[PDB]
């Protein structure tokens, strides 16, 4: 009898105030107590519990799960009520490891652990709240009473414990055995090497006796999991590694739940697949939180013929540059691929544009950006170089006038249309020679109605007068007024804080369709000098008159 | 050498906080700068039964190629139990200060063993590979606001000796940061601090001449409708800070619809209105005072060619610090390096003037500012911000 090193026990607490567990064991029939029995006394042989005397006052309720083969009978204990009573445990493996961070190794080799729950101690002092009654056959004799021993499956702090406890045992292996690489999720180990397909099972195999030494179970038999693995939706292979198959429903009509389900399921297909558009359907969604309740369809049609493709994704190579390529798709689209060699992508994504009013494709490349810069550092460790649709001349212009602070990290041209590009350039400066519009336009709050118009310095004229509008929609279309009417060099003269706060966002689409028509407008001008002065204060030009009457 | 109570305020539970992605340098850097901490107790391993974390982050300080560690104690900070100095008016109208570093004084100090569990911390992996180093701080830690507050008496006993020496020397401290003043104006205050240097080791900022720099109204010999029109824009903003602005002789002159580009003499009248209004902007404003129960805002403002403004107030056109900033700094293709250091400037003026710091009003969006600020921050201390998204109108008249 060898000596197993102990695993120190994980100090565990209840939440504040609250003294444990005591919740009524549900009835149960006579054969589903005695196959209850039967897996207690063993695990009780077993040392996974113990028997407990009448003095433990908390208990949780246990109830017997068949599957039908074998006419076998599973323990099942819920500790629902203890959950909520145990104390809060650290964030464990929040995310997952994604396949294209992983490195290429020659060899690599999967482990899962077996009872792993089973194989670590508990707290003593824990014990006494994880107690459990089986219920006496006919109720004529005091039920049994028993206490985990171990880590009860389907407990709060099993998984955190675990996870702790499995990583302070393989941490001197891994510093003794540089050369391979574990990972660590959940019951399973992930160990590649570079080695020889001989000195790695070697080192397999060593591994495997130091669990042995804290008494830690191992597939020694031929591992049944062999490449390629099938983990978290993934399709792992050697050199490459792809989703899992994705399974879209067909229905005539299509409930808010399968929308909620078709969306989800696109996006996961988008890490790999190009071009995977979910934005029609999302629109669907908005509105809803039911899940009882399409123009659009065609690009989800052609999503199908998308998937219908494979596609795979390469591993990651550290000596190579990282690079990633965006491009624009339309509507607020945008699709990327990260790569490291041309037409080998480990991954591909989309980023649609956040629901704003107005918004130009500058702004919306930069967001673009942040997010592949923030995916890639969880990724990779590190900022891809990047592939951008903009030329340099633009993205300097924008930066340097924009209000606002930007920055976009190392990046370089390139030539895919549509281009990224900046529509139209207000002036900084009056200009010589260009007529002046003074503009204004106001509206009756209580009738809705109201007029928008211009005076120039020419004795051009018009005011208008409008049915269905408000004083932010009128002071819109007085500019837009100038904007028809006036050649194309033109100085105009507003005082409407909410319109110049529109144009001096610099926006190339809109939701106001009056927005968009501006935009129209300053894209076929030469040059437009947009100057603001105080309403009501006598600036010359400034027809609040004509537009009130 | 003995430990002092300390606990959280009432109704607070500790800081839970995530840990944001880190580059594999700086994941690196910490990782041999937290197995160095814990071969000397600064830091200690811990376990899942810890739920509390704080983000940390790795920083290369200027004159330095070697990565330090900053913890983000902000929200322990605002949980931690108030500890029961006033600040040195002096310091402010000292010729020139100096900023020391006295952090790793705070390492000598033992942490109360029931409150470390609070300054938990994680060191993260690449892609989820392995679970990240959870750690605990065993000593007093850096960026803490309970660190100065307990060695106080230990830095008071230490810098007693050389305050009696010089009683014209100012002595602040805010959070691992100590401040030294004087009138000196000499270079052998350069030494004198390799005084205080040494005197430590036993055991460079001037003020602006203006706390409010004054709006100006241009001079000119002919004025055109556009150069009326917008100062007339300026002087209505500027009559919500000043009371007599007139704007009504100026604003006659505009009369017609006349041309931007046209010269408009001024008449004797409107020349008298721009002067009377000139005299009013040399005045100060009018009741502007600092209160210590309330926070201090600072609005900053993109200019263009590596030009920034601020303004420090507490109540809206009453300010009680305004200020430009240029640079030559390793900056001019970067605006949010700029911001940062911009940013850090304006947080350690506050910090000599009231001993505070302010909540920032930032001319960026928060993905792009929350992207990329630690690149460049080099400061033990970290202000609160909040994103501005509707371009100010205002930012020409601070021009
Ligand atoms: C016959 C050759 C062969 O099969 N080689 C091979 C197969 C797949 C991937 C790789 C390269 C990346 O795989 C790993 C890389 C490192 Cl450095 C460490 C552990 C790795 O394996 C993991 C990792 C994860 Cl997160 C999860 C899983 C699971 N399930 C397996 C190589």
């Amino acid at each position: 009898m060898v000596p197993i090193s102990p695993i120190e026990t994980v100090p565990v607490k209840l939440k504040p105030g609250m003294d444990g567990p005591k919740v009524k064991q549900w009835p149960l029939t006579e054969e589903k107590i005695k196959a209850l029995v039967e897996i207690c006394t063993e695990m009780e042989k077993e040392g996974k519990i113990s028997k407990i005397g009448p003095e433990n006052p908390y208990n949780t309720p246990v109830f017997a799960i068949k599957k039908k083969d074998s006419t076998k009978w599973r323990k099942l204990v819920d500790f629902r009520e203890l959950n909520k009573r145990t104390q809060d445990f650290w964030e464990v493996q929040l995310g997952i490891p994604h396949p294209a961070g992983l490195k290429k190794k020659k060899s690599v080799t999967v482990l899962d652990v077996g009872d792993a729950y089973f194989s670590v101690p508990l707290d003593e002092d824990f014990r006494k709240y994880t107690a459990f009654t089986i219920p006496s056959i006919n109720n004529e004799t005091p039920g049994i009473r028993y206490q985990y021993n171990v880590l009860p499956q389907g407990w709060k702090g099993s998984p955190a414990i675990f996870q702790s406890s499995m990583t302070k045992i393989l941490e001197p292996f891994a510093a003794q055995n540089p050369d391979i690489v574990i990972y660590q999720y959940m019951d399973d180990l992930y160990v590649g090497s570079d080695l020889e397909i001989g000195q790695h099972r070697t080192k397999i195999e060593e591994l495997r006796q130091h669990l042995l030494r804290w008494g830690l179970t191992t597939p020694d038999k031929k591992h049944q999991k062999e490449p390629p693995f099938l983990w978290m939706g993934y399709e792992l292979h050697p050199d490459k590694w792809t989703v899992q198959p994705i399974v879209l429903p067909e229905k005539d009509s299509w409930t808010v739940n399968d929308i909620q389900k078709l969306v989800g399921k696109l996006n996961w297909a988008s890490q790999i697949y190009p071009g995977i558009k979910v934005r029609q359907l999302s629109k669907l969604l908005r509105g809803t939180k039911a899940l009882t309740e399409l123009t659009a369809e065609l690009e989800l049609a052609e999503n199908r013929e998308i998937l219908k493709e494979p596609v795979h994704g390469v591993y990651y190579d550290p000596s190579k540059d990282l690079i990633a390529e965006i491009q624009k798709q339309g509507q607020g689209q945008w699709t990327y691929q990260i790569y490291q060699e041309p037409f080998k992508n480990l991954k591909t994504g989309k980023y649609a544009r956040m629901r704003g009013a107005h918004t130009n494709d500058v702004k919306q490349l930069t967001e673009a950006v942040q997010k592949i810069t923030t995916e890639s550092i969880v990724i990779w460790g590190k900022t891809p170089k990047f592939k951008l649709p903009i030329q340099k001349e633009t993205w300097e212009t924008w930066w340097t006038e924009y209000w606002q602070a930007t920055w976009i990290p190392e990046w370089e041209f390139v030539n895919t249309p549509p281009l990224v590009k900046l529509w139209y350039q207000l002036e900084k400066e009056p200009i010589v020679g260009a007529e002046t519009f003074y503009v204004d336009g106001a509206a009756n709050r209580e009738t809705k109605l109201g007029k928008a118009g211009y005076v120039t310095n020419k004795g051009r004229q018009k005011v208008v007068p409008l049915t269905n509008t408000t004083n932010q929609k009128t002071e819109l279309q007085a500019i837009y007024l100038a904007l028809q009417d006036s050649g194309l060099e033109v100085n105009i003269v507003t005082d409407s804080q909410y319109a110049l706060g529109i144009i001096q966002a610099q926006p190339d689409k809109s939701e106001s369709e009056l927005v968009n028509q501006i935009i129209e407008q300053l894209i076929k001008k030469e040059k437009v000098y947009l100057a603001w002065v105080p309403a009501h204060k006598g600036i010359g030009g400034n027809e609040q008159v004509d537009k009130l009457v | 050498i003995e430990t002092v109570p300390v606990k959280l305020k009432p109704g607070m539970d500790g800081p839970k906080v995530k840990q944001w992605p880190l580059t594999e340098e700086k994941i690196k850097a910490l990782v041999e700068i937290c197995t160095e901490m814990e071969k000397e107790g600064k830091i200690s391993k811990i376990g899942p039964e810890n739920p509390y974390n704080t983000p940390v982050f790795a920083i290369k300080k200027k004159d330095s190629t070697k990565w330090r560690k900053l913890v983000d104690f902000r929200e322990l900070n605002k949980r931690t139990q108030d500890f029961w100095i006033p600040h040195p008016a002096g310091l402010k109208k000292k010729k020139s200060v100096t900023v020391l570093d006295v952090g790793d004084a705070y390492f000598s100090v033992p942490l109360d063993e029931d409150f470390r569990k609070y300054t938990a911390f994680t060191i993260p992996s690449i892609n989820n590979e392995t679970p990240g180093i959870r750690y605990q701080y065993n000593v007093l830690p850096q960026g803490w606001k309970g660190s100065p507050a307990i060695f106080q008496s230990s830095m008071t006993k230490i810098l007693e000796p050389f305050k009696k020496q010089n009683p014209d020397i100012v002595i602040y401290q805010y959070m691992d940061d100590l401040y030294v003043g004087s009138d000196l104006e000499i270079g052998q205050h350069r030494t004198k601090i390799e005084e205080l240097r040494q005197h430590l080791l036993r055991w460079e900022l001037h003020p602006d001449k203006w706390t409010v720099q004054p709006i100006v109204l241009p001079e000119k010999d002919s004025w055109t409708v556009n150069d009326i029109q917008k100062l007339v824009g300026k002087l209505n903003w500027a009559s919500q800070i000043y009371p007599g602005i007139k704007v009504r002789q100026l604003s006659k002159l505009l009369r017609g619809t006349k041309a931007l580009t046209e010269v408009i003499p001024l008449t004797e009248e409107a020349e008298l209105e721009l002067a009377e209004n000139r005299e009013i902007l040399k005045e100060p404003v009018h009741g502007v005072y600092y209160d210590p129960s309330k926070d201090l805002i600072a609005e900053i403002q993109k200019q263009g060619q590596g030009q920034w403004t601020y303004q420090i107030y507490q109540e809206p056109f009453k300010n009680l610090k305004t200020g430009k900033y240029a640079r030559m700094r390793g900056a001019h293709t970067n605006d949010v390096k700029q911001l940062t250091e911009a940013v850090q400037k304006i947080t350690t003026e506050s910090i000599v003037i009231w001993g505070k710091t302010p909540k920032f009003k930032l001319p960026i969006q928060k993905e792009t500012w929350e992207t990329w600020w630690t690149e460049y921050w080099q400061a033990t201390w970290i202000p609160e911000w909040e994103f501005v998204n509707t371009p100010p109108l205002v930012k020409l008249w601070y021009q």
